[PDB]
């Protein structure tokens, strides 16, 4: 039971770490989308290829 | 090692996860190179007179 507990705990920790990294990437993309909504829908943008 | 590989098969799918993560890392670097330099459609050429 201790061996199975160690294995399942390691699997759960690996899943949590991968979810944290993916959530950081998704948060960066959401910040980019919020900046695009603020600068291009609510006004006119002078930045090239933004 | 046959015996060590057979004992490694008793674990989970840990090494279909590290291989899958590093492949996604390696593919992402080519996207990083493509996004920065390949911003031009046609390969322009300078005139001989400078």
């Amino acid at each position: 039971i201790d061996r199975l507990i160690t294995g399942r705990l390691q699997s759960l920790q690996t899943y949590v770490t991968q979810q944290l990294i993916r959530a950081a990437e998704i948060r960066a993309s959401a910040n980019l989308a919020a900046t695009k909504m603020s600068e291009c829908v609510l006004g006119q943008s002078k930045r090239v290829d933004f | 090692s046959t015996e060590c590989s057979n004992l490694l098969l008793q674990y989970g799918s840990f090494c279909t996860q590290l291989k899958r993560a590093l492949t996604g890392i390696a593919v992402e670097q080519d996207k990083n190179t493509q996004e920065v330099f390949a911003q031009v459609k046609q390969i322009y050429k300078t005139p001989p007179i400078k």
